[PDB]
């Protein structure tokens, strides 16, 4: 994850 | 405000690597050179130290003498007086050395000796004579 | 949140504040007393709430007022102003709702909509909802645009959008309530497999992953805290930033090692000088001992000088022996210290080949999310939509995402197979010249009041132009179009006859042999009920793999699959599909990204509609004829589907306001 939550744009 | 832990981000460093297209591999190679030169030096000193360690083989055991245990007697034998004067002549003011030479006299007794006979044994002259050396 | 604050949240609105938009529509309110503002706010939130609690039917003003409570149902014009404002910008009664008040008998104004991608469909449904004459021009032979679903038998797989990046404040929530979508959660766990087929150990996995995140954070710190944003005269990209951070890590490592080995050296040298001391000491002790023996030889009785000589040498000798024993203690200490230092050496390296490979895979994952080489992302701005994340777990559409555009196109006038070739906007209206894609001599002319342009930023980027604008788009909009970024990203659908993978694993990786090939087939998805696996190609690789035949590609695929699962376990795919978006002339790419030198500001520029010069000279400056929507236009949610849809809703509101007039601003 990070950023980022999971699969977002960023 | 602060870089992550285990992360090292200094200004000077960034400006130092950013300057060129390959200042990176330059500095890194320089560090590799420093590294290897240092390790060489280590080898060298390790071997000279191994040599020196080889010399000291045997310790000083053959040369160690046992320890005299003579209790401190207050009375000064003419013997011990003469011992004393010579000890001064060789050691000067080192009262400890002097005590160990005479063996049955303490340092205080030594100093007393200094004072009492300072006239008769011309201890002044003696000390200055040691000072010449 | 929950209650009416819940609704305000769900609608991407602060329950306790008036937005800039609401300020513009209601400048009497905000400039007035806080009390009234609060009234307004509650009215807004409560309406929102109403629609949200049942978005399958139209929410009429009468209904809204009927369900309102005193004192909030006193000032009925306020309730009305609000209701209309909401309806207008499609915060309510948007999507697919059973219409209470049947559509207006006679339409008003004419709007031609280029492209029936999602933004397109959405706007069109709204404009139609508002009673205009809308017609849509799709180059393709199907709707959706970058929402594309493969179907053959029960095999079903999205080559376009696929994920619902969370439901907290996602319009798509509403849509899902309206449309039968089989949504399914995505099990976040993702095993990695090096090039050989050996799984990556959890140790490695987590260590690398962590160092990755730390690297990112590092770049961010570089960016904002250090204002590292212009190396040369060029702007800095995420790529270069990461590279620098990494190089500093390697350098730091080397520094550590060097400091350590130098400590060891210094200590070694201490030891050296010590030893020298000890050796000369032993020599002196040897010679003394000799002399003492020689003085002991002189047998008693002896005059006192002689006795003094023995006693003397004995004293001196015991002395030097003492000194030497001390020095030997010291040697003991130095030696064990040197063993300590030589026992605790800093890390050998910063990254091993396996390490750097896995890292590369994480980077490939990043390049995949943004659909572009990290060398291109803007260091500063690439993550600027990050503050608008939806909450919830990300999901997939089991029955194909296309189910949505299709559902949106019900009741709309859509002209398939119509490539628009020129847009002519004038003081007095617009005409749009299109051709039949099948027979490209068959020409069409469409005349209309305004033209809503949902053309993929790629298509706009095209040189030489796929679509000609007469008169030309102005320098500011073109420049915005040049500066922005459009990325690439592709998928490979594999249809077997039986499941040979882990049915409890939704996604798993494959670590790339090199840095270059890190995007190359780096990730697989099992999301579908059917035996379907989905392979991804991103990053640099995504653009090169388009120049390679399907069979080869499925080759490399099955290869990696075999390597992971075993040769006697991987059947041939009954059906295989490979996307090439950067090739598709109705797309020219995947979605947008914030190229270096670009910012969000350019998303806003892309949204700004165009107003044509006056026909007669010295005539009043006209109405704006040309409007843009689409995913590349919406600063806070680009490259998504919800992003599109919102841009669509937005423009439809804007257009309506322009031509039908906004009665709610008094
Ligand atoms: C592989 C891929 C995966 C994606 N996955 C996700 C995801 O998982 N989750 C998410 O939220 N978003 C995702 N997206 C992005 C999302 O799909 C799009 O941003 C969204 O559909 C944008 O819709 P749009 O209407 O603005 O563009 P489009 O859908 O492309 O609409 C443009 C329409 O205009 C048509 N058109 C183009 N040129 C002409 C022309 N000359 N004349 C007439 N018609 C023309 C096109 O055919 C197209 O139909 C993905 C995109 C891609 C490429």
């Amino acid at each position: 994850x990070x950023x980022x939550a999971f699969l977002a744009a960023x | 405000r602060k870089p992550p832990k285990g992360m090292f981000l200094s200004q000077e460093d960034v400006e130092a690597v950013s300057a060129n297209a390959t200042a990176a591999t330059t500095v890194l190679r320089q560090l590799d050179m420093e590294l290897v030169s240092v390790k060489r030096q280590i080898q060298n000193i390790k071997q000279t130290n191994s040599a020196l360690k080889e010399k000291l083989d045997g310790g000083i055991e053959p040369y160690r003498l046992p320890e005299v245990i003579q209790k401190c007697n207050a009375r000064w034998t003419t013997e011990e007086q003469l011992l004393a004067v010579q000890a001064i002549r060789k050691y000067g003011r080192d009262f400890q050395a002097i005590s160990d030479v005479i063996g049955n006299k303490s340092v205080v007794q030594v100093k007393n000796f200094f004072v009492n006979y300072r006239r008769r044994f011309n201890i002044d002259e003696v000390l200055q004579e040691w000072e010449a050396e | 949140p929950s209650g009416v604050e819940g609704a305000a949240f769900q609608s991407r609105l602060p329950h306790d504040r008036m937005t800039s938009q609401e300020a513009a529509c209601f400048p009497d309110i905000i400039s007035g007393p806080q009390q009234t503002q609060k009234v307004f706010l509650f009215i807004r939130n409560r309406t929102l709430q109403l629609w949200l609690d049942n978005p399958k039917i139209q929410l009429t003003f009468e209904a809204t007022l009927q369900q309102l409570e005193a004192p909030y149902n006193s000032d009925t014009v306020l309730v009305h102003r609000v209701h209309s404002y909401l309806e207008r910008h499609g915060l309510i009664n948007f999507g697919i709702y059973k219409r209470i008040k049947p559509l207006p008998t006679k339409k008003t104004g004419k709007v031609i909509i280029i492209g029936s991608g999602v933004s397109g469909l959405a706007a069109a449904r709204q404009l139609q909802s508002f009673g205009m004459d809308v017609t849509l021009l799709e180059a393709r032979d199907r709707v959706g645009g970058r929402v594309a679903t493969f179907r053959k038998g029960n095999y079903v797989a999205d080559l376009g959008a696929m994920v619902v990046t969370g439901l907290g404040g996602n319009p798509m929530a509403v849509v899902s309530k309206q449309v039968n979508m089989e949504l399914a959660k995505i099990k976040q766990k993702c095993p990695l497999y090096e090039a050989n087929g050996q799984a990556v150990p959890k140790e490695k996995d987590e260590m690398v992953e962590q160092e990755f995140n730390r690297l990112l954070e590092a770049t961010s710190y570089l960016s904002h805290q250090l204002d590292f944003n212009v190396l040369n005269n060029k702007p800095v990209s995420l790529g270069q930033a990461l590279e620098v951070v990494i190089q500093l890590q390697e350098k730091h490592v080397k520094d550590e090692q060097i400091e350590h080995w130098k400590k060891i050296v210094k200590t070694q040298e201490e030891l050296k000088e010590l030893l020298n001391k000890m050796v000369n000491l032993k020599e002196k002790i040897k010679e003394l001992h000799q002399q003492y023996k020689e003085a002991s030889e002189v047998k008693p009785p002896r005059d006192i000088t002689a006795e003094f000589l023995v006693k003397s040498k004995h004293r001196d000798l015991t002395a030097l022996c003492k000194e030497y024993d001390e020095l030997a203690e010291t040697q003991g200490k130095l030696e064990e210290k040197l063993q300590e230092l030589e026992a605790n050496p800093p890390s050998d390296v910063y990254l091993s080949s396996r390490d750097r490979q896995i890292l590369d895979w994480h980077f490939a994952n990043l390049e995949f999310a943004n659909a572009t080489p990290l060398s291109t992302l803007s260091l500063k701005h690439w993550d600027q939509d990050d503050d608008f994340e939806f909450t919830g777990s990300h999901l997939t559409v089991r029955n194909g995402y296309s189910c949505v555009p299709v559902a949106l196109a019900e009741g709309l006038d859509i002209k398939l197979n119509t490539a628009v070739r020129q847009v002519r906007y004038t003081a007095s209206g617009c005409e749009v010249i299109a051709v039949n894609t099948r027979s490209t001599s068959q020409t069409f002319i469409y005349k209309c009041d305004a033209v809503l342009c949902t053309l993929p930023l790629g298509v706009l980027k095209q040189q030489p132009p796929a679509v000609q604008f007469v008169p030309p788009l102005p320098e500011w909009k073109t420049s915005a179009v040049q500066r922005m970024g459009f990325g690439n990203l592709n998928k490979v659908v594999l249809c077997f006859d039986r499941v040979f993978w882990d049915p409890s694993v939704n996604l798993f990786g494959h670590v790339g042999s090199t840095t270059a090939s890190r995007g190359e087939l780096f990730l697989f998805w099992n999301l579908y009920k059917a035996p379907i696996l989905l392979a991804l190609v991103a990053g640099e690789a995504a653009g090169i793999m388009e120049n390679i035949s399907d069979d080869v590609i499925v080759g490399r695929c099955l290869a990696i699959l075999k390597g992971i699962f075993g040769s006697s376990a991987v059947p041939q795919p009954k059906e295989t599909v490979v996307s090439r978006w950067r090739a598709d002339p109705w797309a020219r790419g995947s979605y947008s990204y914030v190229a270096a030198g670009s910012s969000g500001n350019d998303y806003d520029l892309m949204a700004q509609p165009i107003t044509p010069g006056p026909s007669i000279p010295g005539a009043p400056q006209p109405i704006p004829r040309l409007f843009f929507a689409g995913e590349h236009t919406i600063r806070n949610y680009p490259a998504t589907v919800h992003g599109a849809l919102l841009s669509g809703l937005r423009e439809a509101g804007r257009i309506a306001d322009q031509f039908l007039g906004a009665m709610y601003t008094l």
